[PDB]
């Protein structure tokens, strides 16, 4: 449950259910999390998808989409404006709370792992 | 949880807690202001007012145009209006009510005006598609001198029905008409000339029911279509009949947002509404007015009775608009007090402050002192005949900058202090910005305004480039979805962008990708 998994910082759901919220952990990036009607989507931001990158870089970024990745299942896709980003589906009602920190750890290690590519 | 995601807060402010209401409902605009356990502050308000028409499209199709001027009139709603812009062949209707008509007298010509007649008739106006042969805004604007459309009768007919509604209006009001400027402008309507946009700017100063005027079009060149924008800024000088005319004869919808000015401001309020009227999942994550917002100001449109019926529809339709329009709310969080009362300009400020000024003395304090020292500014600028030298500026501005200085005394209101420098229209600050441009200084307010003056400086080059480089591929018809995911990913690069640096590596990335434009980014690159 979100408000619980919220808890564990000390926060809770904002009463004015809006679309969009935005976590900020002393470490690491921001987590967007988007309502989604049933659920969340909780997505880590990249950057804008670089010009010129080599073959390699390229085949590991579509390499953390494999239905094997240790990252799974977080995706890594590209946004309308062409803005990178990790993201993952919190289904309500069915991922608790260690489920969501699974979510979010994993977008993490993701995060981490490739930014360093991205020059 | 591991050791890197131990503490977390929203990166944005939340309420958290219960809060409690500052103020209910405070003046005409309903301000609300509720705090929280952690002082965030929400602001709730009543929509911005009403100022913007838009007329998305034309033709045939806008027989139930009259509806919606019926139905604004009926809410007492059509004074308010200060600006009328139309796309394409929405430019005829716009012209007309930009001009002063009433609705009553619009009705009227509407419907024994047979437009589409008159536009089929319009004698092939394609000699300026040839005439650009020998940047695409300003060419077409060039070579209309060397065409002759100004008997056309679509032309001939706008021409004087506009100039008949003005000269109406400036004669029932005797103060205005007397005026010398007016004056001026109605002797040269009487001698046979056309209404101007810059005409329709100064008079609507005086007069409410003559309004601002936009008339935008989309000209196909070369198969990419251009954005051709006609208003006071770009054309003060163009007879308004002869714009609805051009733009009513090009072959492509220019989008809405296209018609729906930038405004900076030194707050999130929104400044106004549009009436967006028009015929018949995008997923952007951004950094760490959308389809959506303009979705819920548009109303869509739906033989003497057909006429009649299809105008009672709109003019059912457009008054529950207004009635719905009432009851919905604009919303903001601010991480304080104090900016949120920051986001209200001044009149706002007072009407709270008529209610719970204990909550605004601070906040009217601080405007009053900053108002007093942006005068005092004005007129240590005006009254030193000249801010170039050996020496920066000179004691009396170095006063007043001072005095603002010692009100910037947390980040959101240095940034409302600078952003307030930065005004557009004053010509006196304007000055002492431009006069200061990529100087160090001590003020670090006036160091803040520059710093702004200089990111909208940049913001202002982004957007022509996104007009005259990325539009016209992005909707090329025919462009390959990989060029388009291209142009998307500029358009985002350039609505972030703060530097040349960054505009330069828009141009870069188009140039190494893109399978004109390519010759367009080389050309804004150097």
């Amino acid at each position: 449950m979100i408000d619980t998994w919220l808890a564990q910082w000390g926060l809770r759901l904002p009463s004015s259910n809006d679309a969009t919220l935005r976590l900020q952990p002393a470490e690491g990036p921001e987590l967007v999390m988007e309502r989604l009607e049933g659920g969340w989507l909780f997505v880590v931001e990249l950057g804008l998808v670089p010009s010129g990158l080599p073959l390699g870089v390229i085949l590991q970024l579509l390499q953390v989409n494999s239905p094997f990745s240790s990252l799974a299942p977080v995706k890594l896709a590209a946004d309308d404006a062409g803005r990178l980003v990790l993201w993952a589906e919190a289904r309500d009602g069915v991922d608790d709370v260690d489920a969501l920190n699974r979510l979010h750890d994993r977008l993490r290690e993701g995060h981490s792992r490739l930014v360093p590519l991205l020059e | 949880l591991p050791e890197s995601v131990s503490d977390v807060r929203f990166s944005s402010p939340q309420g958290q807690g219960e809060s409690r209401t500052l103020t209910d409902s405070a003046g005409p605009r309903q301000i609300t202001l509720r705090q929280f356990e952690n002082g965030v502050t929400e602001l709730q308000l009543s929509r911005p007012p009403l100022t913007s028409l838009v007329l998305s499209g034309g033709g045939a199709k806008g027989a139930a145009y009259p509806g919606a001027m019926l139905a604004l009139e009926e809410k007492g709603m059509l004074d308010g209006i200060r600006s009328m812009s139309g796309s394409s062949a929405g430019g005829i209707t716009a012209a007309l009510l930009a001009s002063g008509m009433s609705p009553a007298a619009f009705k009227t010509l509407s419907d024994k005006m047979d437009l589409i007649s008159l536009l089929d008739s319009s004698n092939k106006k394609l000699k300026l598609f040839q005439h650009i042969s020998s940047g695409f805004s300003e060419l077409l604007l060039n070579v209309l001198p060397r065409i002759d459309s100004r008997a056309e009768p679509l032309e001939r007919l706008l021409r004087d029905e506009t100039r008949k509604a003005v000269l109406g209006q400036i004669a029932t009001h005797p103060e205005v008409a007397r005026q010398p400027t007016v004056a001026a402008i109605a002797s040269r309507l009487q001698s046979g000339s056309g209404v101007t946009f810059g005409d329709l700017d100064r008079l609507s100063a005086y007069i409410p029911q003559i309004k601002t005027l936009n008339i935008t079009g989309t000209a196909m060149f070369e198969g990419r279509p251009q954005l051709v924008v006609f208003n006071a800024s770009h054309t003060p000088d163009l007879e308004v009949a002869q714009a609805a005319h051009i733009s009513g004869s090009f072959p492509i919808n220019v989008p809405v947002p296209e018609m729906i000015d930038k405004n900076f401001d030194s707050g999130p309020l929104r400044r106004n509404d549009n009436l967006i009227l028009e015929f018949e999942k995008g997923w952007v994550v951004g950094v760490p007015e959308g389809l959506e917002e303009l979705r819920e100001q548009t109303v869509v449109v739906p033989p003497d009775e057909i006429k009649a019926h299809l105008q009672e529809r709109l003019q059912e339709r457009v008054g529950e608009h207004l009635e719905k329009r009432l009851q919905a709310s604009e919303r903001h969080t601010f991480a304080s007090l104090d900016e949120a009362l920051l986001a209200l300009d001044d009149s706002m400020l007072t009407s709270v402050a008529q209610q719970n000024p204990e909550i605004t003395d601070g906040a009217v304090a601080f405007r009053q002192k900053a108002r007093d020292a942006f005068t005092e500014l004005t007129v240590a600028i005006v009254s030193a005949n000249g801010l170039a030298g050996r020496l920066k500026l000179d004691e009396a501005m170095r006063s007043a900058l001072q005095r603002l200085d010692a009100l910037a005394d947390t980040p959101e209101r240095l940034a409302w202090l600078a952003a307030e420098l930065n005004h557009a229209d004053n010509v006196d600050h304007q000055q002492l910005l431009d006069a200061m441009r990529g100087q160090t200084v001590q003020s670090p307010v006036l160091a803040a305004a520059l710093a702004e003056a200089q990111r909208r400086k940049v913001a202002v080059i982004a957007e022509n480039i996104r007009k005259e480089v990325i539009f016209p591929s992005l909707y090329r018809p025919g462009q390959p979805d990989s060029n388009v995911a291209l142009l998307r990913r500029a358009e985002e690069q350039l609505r972030h962008a703060t530097s040349p640096a960054e505009i330069n590596q828009a141009l870069n990335d188009i140039v190494d990708n893109y399978s004109t434009t390519v010759e367009m980014a080389k050309a804004w690159r150097n």
